[PDB]
This record gives C-alpha cells, sequence and structure tokens, in this order.
C-alpha cells in the first residue's frame, strides 16, 4: 500500500484490475477503424531489454492484455511466467510485425532469462510461430497515416464565441496535436486566449457558415487562408419543410456552460440546414446573447420528460421555486408546448462502452485538460463521464460518439499531456 | 492473410 512512483496506465490497470474501452469504441481516434485485427495472443517483434549487450536487438512477444493503445507483452518462451511482463504502446515505433526483423536482416536474440530454457531455438520458433496471428500488412504505414491530419496550421475557421454564445467569430489553427486543434481567435482579447477542440468538432465551421445558416457573427474591422470547406465534419441532413421545431417549444438540453447538467430549455430561433438557437430558462439575457446553437440531430438535446423516465437529475429554471419541478405545471404557467418526441428520433449506435471502463477524456469545462476518466452511467448513447480522484459533482454528460473521448494511451501516442487522478 | 515470415537467430509462416 506504498506507491512511490508517478502515474502510469499500466500499473493503474493491473493494481485495481481495471478495464479499458478498446480503440474500436472511438471512431475519430487514430486507427479507430483499422483495429479489428489487434487482439490478445497476437505476436509482435519488440526490442529485447533482457540483454546485457550494449546494443539493441529484438524478440517475439505476445499480447497478454490490451488496454486501448497500451498492450501488455510477454516474451515468447515465458509461458505463464509474468516475471518480465512489460507495457508498451502497440502503435509505438519499436513495435513491428514478426517478419520485419529478419526480412530486414537483424537477428532475434532470446531474453537472457530463458536463454537456457530451450536448446533449439529454430525448432522452438517454428513450432510456436507457425500459423500464429500477427500485425496486418503495412500496419506501420497505417499508424503513420493516422498521425497525419488534414487540418494544417494557419487555417481559418468559424467557431462559437466563448463569452458570447449567440455569435461566431473567426479563429485560426495555430497547432495540431493528435487531431486536436488549438484555435486562437483572430481578434483576441486575452494573451493566451485559445479554443481547444477536435478536428471533427461540431462547433467549428467553414468561413461564411454563420451568414449562410443565419447564425449571428462578430463583424471584424497574415498568411491566414480559409479552411477548405470539404475538410469539415458532415452534418446529418434533415427535412424541415414539414412539421419541425418552432420558437417557444420546450425541451431538455445539456448546458454548454455546465456540461454536468441537463436543463429546461426553449427553442429561440429556427435556422437553416437544421440548426437551432436554444436558451435555458432563467438564464437568458434580454438581447439573447446567451442563446447557444445545437443542431436538430444533436445528442445534447432531449424531449420533455427524458430525464425523469431515465432517472436523470433535471436542473429547473434559475429562481424557480415550485419544487420539485413539474413540466406539466411549467407548460401551463408559461403557456407553451413541448417539442414533439418524433423530432428527436435518432439511431442508438452499438458503441461498445460499458460501465466502469477507463478512457482518456477532455475536461469540457477546460478543454485544455485531458484526464484519466471512467464511464459511470450509460443512458442509451448518453455517457456519464467521471474524472478519477475528483468529486462526482463534476461528472459530465457526454455523447458516445463524441470526438472529445479517447482510448487509453492516446496521450502517449499523440504526445499530448495526460492528467493523472487527483491525489 | 497468411505469409512466409522471415526469422533470424530460417522462415516461419504466419497470419497477419
Amino acid at each position: 500500500a506504498v506507491s512511490m512512483e508517478g502515474f502510469s496506465w499500466g500499473n493503474y490497470i493491473n493494481s485495481n484490475s481495471f478495464i479499458a474501452a478498446p480503440v474500436t469504441c472511438f471512431k475519430h481516434a487514430p486507427m479507430g477503424t483499422c483495429w479489428g485485427d489487434i487482439s490478445e495472443n497476437v505476436r509482435v517483434e519488440v526490442p529485447n531489454t533482457d540483454c546485457s549487450l550494449p546494443t539493441k536487438v529484438f524478440w517475439i512477444a505476445g499480447i497478454v492484455k490490451l488496454a486501448g493503445y497500451n498492450a501488455l507483452l510477454r516474451y515468447e518462451g515465458f509461458e505463464n511466467d509474468s516475471g518480465l511482463d512489460f507495457w508498451c504502446n502497440i502503435c509505438g515505433s519499436d513495435i513491428h510485425p514478426v517478419g520485419w526483423c529478419a526480412a530486414s536482416g537483424k537477428p532475434l536474440v532470446p531474453p537472457r532469462t530463458i536463454q537456457h530454457k530451450y536448446t533449439n531455438w529454430k525448432a522452438f520458433l517454428v513450432k510456436r510461430l507457425t500459423g500464429a496471428k500477427t500485425l496486418p500488412p503495412d500496419f506501420s504505414q497505417k499508424v503513420s497515416e493516422s498521425m497525419q491530419y488534414p487540418f494544417k496550421p494557419c487555417m481559418r475557421v468559424e467557431v462559437v464565441d466563448k463569452r458570447h454564445l449567440c455569435r461566431t467569430r473567426v479563429a485560426v489553427v495555430e497547432s495540431v496535436i493528435g487531431g486536436r486543434l488549438r484555435l486562437v481567435y483572430e481578434e483576441s482579447e486575452d494573451r493566451t486566449d485559445d479554443f481547444w477542440c477536435h478536428m471533427h468538432s461540431p462547433l467549428i465551421h467553414h468561413i461564411g457558415w454563420s451568414r449562410s445558416i443565419g447564425h449571428r457573427f462578430k463583424r471584424s474591422d497574415d498568411g491566414h487562408f480559409d479552411t477548405p470547406p470539404h475538410l469539415f465534419a458532415k452534418v446529418k441532413e434533415v427535412d424541415q419543410s414539414g412539421e419541425w421545431f418552432k420558437e417557444g417549444m420546450k425541451l431538455e438540453a445539456i448546458d454548454p456552460l455546465n456540461l454536468s447538467t441537463i436543463c429546461v430549455a426553449t427553442i429561440r430561433k429556427v435556422l437553416a440546414d437544421g440548426f437551432l438557437m436554444i436558451g435555458i430558462d432563467g438564464s437568458e439575457a434580454a438581447d439573447g446573447s446567451d442563446w447557444f446553437c445545437y443542431h436538430a440531430t444533436s445528442p445534447s438535446i432531449f424531449p420533455v420528460g427524458f430525464c425523469e423516465i431515465n432517472m436523470i437529475e433535471l436542473t429547473p429554471p434559475r429562481g424557480y421555486t415550485k419544487l420539485p419541478f413539474k413540466w406539466f405545471d411549467y407548460l401551463r404557467e408559461t403557456g407553451s408546448i413541448a417539442a414533439p418526441v418524433k423530432l428527436f428520433n435518432k439511431d442508438v449506435p452499438n458503441h461498445g462502452f460499458r460501465v466502469g471502463m477507463k478512457l482518456e477524456a477532455v475536461d469540457l469545462m477546460e478543454p485544455r485538460l485531458i484526464c484519466v476518466a471512467t464511464v459511470t452511467r450509460i443512458i442509451h448513447r448518453l455517457l456519464r463521464i467521471h474524472f478519477d480522484g475528483w468529486e462526482e459533482e463534476y461528472d459530465q454528460w457526454v455523447d458516445c460518439e463524441s470526438p472529445d473521448l479517447y482510448p487509453v494511451g492516446w496521450c502517449q501516442l499523440t504526445g499530448y499531456q495526460l492528467q493523472p487522478p487527483a491525489s | 492473410e497468411q505469409k512466409q515470415v522471415q526469422i533470424k537467430t530460417f522462415s516461419v509462416t504466419m497470419w497477419s
């Protein structure tokens, strides 16, 4: 019970017998779609650290345990001996397929521990490796390509105004890490004023999107060029020609200023291409500057009664005193209707998340931070994300297809800083 | 897919 080392996913998982969400659960993540072959008992070639030699050589290792990008390896020949089991990023540079060492002409050197556990190594490896699963062809090329992102620095995009949700303003991509963009407002009012978001964030749009859709924008008064519109994530097309959302319709929505809560909300504006301006009752400026933009297909908006039927705490209007809050009484007092349930119809993906699974999650209240996290609840496609060590008051509601969730090891793979559990 | 994987320490045949 005396831990005298820093944080590592490996020891964290082994010690408490944790389970990590596989890379498969993250479509946006690198190798998220080319991961079907990676599994336990898959053999690879990795450097042999069990060598007194001053140089470096390789050996065969099998995957004992797979946690996100991180794989627990055991050198071939140890069998059940876990004495030299070591963790690694399976997408790491030193991990190769099995043909790679000899077809390139380097000798496989057995670990010093089992050098005399078997006499004939040619016969040994032939019996062990014949018909064994390994890494897919051009796998290292796959990994390399996954680390190459179409969003380049100096690209201009439109993004929501952090301090004025109702309008967008032009930001510039200054740096890209693991598909995550550090955006800087073109007309900053703060020295390090940034906007961390993913490439395929629904919050960023091409130049001219605000004007085209009817969304408010900040009018402005260096090598920067406009992002090719074909790079942005595609929005699901809808048919708003018939029955559709109307101004005044009541609903439930995740507060963009507090992603820990789902709030009583109202449709304030119906825009083009499916987009809607939504306000939270009790927290609306008279000029409508607090109106946020959710698409009609957004997983962050819910029909009236969603929270109650699924046993989720609903945040009543600020200042509202008739507790506990009842939608029926509120619809009478405010003389309004609920947005029809049929408008919220959406597919519920087989995401593969399970309660208790570990992952790397963006702090949505501070997008700079990416922290060790856990899935504590699952409401169809709605996930309750908990940050290990911290108070559950700050658990955030996150969609299962969110690009702000990442597999275990994503930080190490992409070179992004990972926050460890609170002390 | 299966291929003939090279081993130096001859060849072995494995699935990728």
